[PDB]
């Protein structure tokens, strides 16, 4: 069984940086897409990052573009949120997810159970 | 036109003067007069877009509307799929074909729909791969001490141990040198390969060993086809179905003047009962029905 376990989440400075990691079990890691999704209090679960299986291609969401780099390590398996210039709507739960490829009808096969992110100041 | 044209993409690894790619002009040639000019086609060859799963990622996010992939190789996405590419499983290509309408065809095509956003037009034969060597292989026992070069694909592999050879991976690049030396005693490929790579130079002898059959499935972004009108749509269905029929011929036809032209070049062609070689297959089929926890592969040997 796949597994995903999400670190890293904190409080933090509006203007901060934050660094996201992921650790990936259970298959071949270079098999799978790894995304990022977060949901806030009021909001619905939304994508916010995506890499392809060798790293050659990634994926962003508009809200975060520029800003957010998303980057794995197929030696470690893992992979990583690098966060700049979070503003007060960046706050939410983020979780790490797998699939065999990036999709945008459904969800993800695969989930961890989240890092909590809260910028504010 | 105030509507204008609807101009698809379609991508593909093989280039310009390839089957693959005259098949994809026929296509683009065949859509465009069947539709009058309200359906063109965009080719884009020699994987300028990346490689096959590169291409049905891109049709998953409706960014490509058109690619090819093998029936066997959804078995990396959707397992049971690796069926159809065990060796001796598909006896020819309408068996092949069979298996794609079948119930089983059917669910796969219908988990490539829902999971990946892939939509299955149409299987199209693709040429199947034989056994050269340098001595002659007239039944499944001659190939006891064979040394067999295979690419390193694990059904490759599996054909040349469960036929009772010595399964010998090695980089396509060393193989004509492998084979010219005897270092190496055969080698297995489509037909075209070996005439393209002039293997039939070194090899004094080719043995028609069916043992893997390869299709192309054409597949449509399911994204775009919801877009289309139920016309363009049966345009577009009709058109690939027309120019398959005439692929497979292709294909076919080629491989027919191929046996021939070795034959007449001094070649020695032979032709071993292949049950053997399907008993032989036994061990990886009841594997596979296995791991997969389902009898899968009996019966689709039996269509």
């Amino acid at each position: 069984q796949v597994q995903l376990v999400e670190s890293g989440g904190r409080l933090v400075q509006t203007g901060g940086s934050l660094r996201l990691s992921c650790a990936a079990s259970g298959d071949t890691f270079s098999n799978y897409v790894m995304g990022w999704f977060r949901q806030a209090p009021g909001k619905e679960r939304e994508f916010v990052a995506a890499i392809s299986w060798t790293g050659a291609n990634s994926y962003y969401a508009d809200s975060v573009a520029g800003r957010f780099t998303i980057s794995r390590d197929n030696a470690k398996n893992t992979v990583a949120l690098q966060m700049n210039s979070l503003k007060p709507e960046d706050t939410a739960i983020y979780y790490c997810a797998a699939d065999h490829f990036h999709v945008t009808h459904r969800k993800y096969d695969y989930w961890g159970q989240g890092t909590q992110v809260t910028v504010s100041s | 036109g105030a509507m204008g044209a609807t101009t698809l993409k379609m991508g593909m690894q093989a280039s310009v003067g390839s089957v693959e790619y005259n098949s994809a002009k026929m296509l683009a040639d065949t859509l465009e007069e069947m539709s009058q000019g309200e359906i063109k086609l965009a080719l884009y060859p020699s994987a300028q877009l990346g490689d096959d799963r590169a291409m049905l990622q891109q049709l998953t996010l409706g960014d490509l509307d058109i690619t090819y992939a093998e029936f066997g190789r959804m078995g990396l996405w959707i397992p049971r799929a690796e069926a159809v590419m065990l060796p001796y499983v598909a006896k020819d290509f309408d068996h092949l074909r069979r298996m794609f309408e079948s119930d089983f065809g059917q669910g796969v095509r219908d988990e490539m729909l829902q999971k990946f956003n892939w939509r299955a037009l149409d299987t199209w034969y693709n040429g199947t791969r034989e056994t050269t060597s340098n001595r002659p292989l007239n039944s499944i026992e001659d190939f006891k001490g064979l040394k067999l070069r295979v690419p390193n694909a694990k059904q490759n592999l599996n054909y040349a141990k469960l036929s009772g050879a010595s399964p010998t991976p090695m980089s396509f690049s060393e193989v004509y040198l492998a084979l010219q030396t005897n270092a190496v005693d055969g080698q297995e490929n489509p037909l075209p390969t070996i005439k393209t790579m002039k293997f039939y130079e070194v090899q004094k002898n080719l043995a028609m060993t069916h043992h893997i059959v390869n299709d192309q499935m054409v597949i449509i972004s399911e994204s775009t086809w919801q877009k289309l009108s139920d016309t363009d749509k049966d345009i577009i269905q009709k058109a690939v179905q027309k120019v398959g029929d005439a692929h497979t011929q292709t294909v076919k036809t080629q491989e027919a003047e191929l046996v021939s032209f070795f034959k007449s070049e001094g070649i020695n062609v032979t032709y071993p009962d292949l049950e053997p070689f399907r008993e032989a297959m036994q061990p990886l089929y009841k594997e596979f029905d296995s791991n997969i926890g389902q009898p899968i592969v009996s019966k689709l040997a039996a269509m």
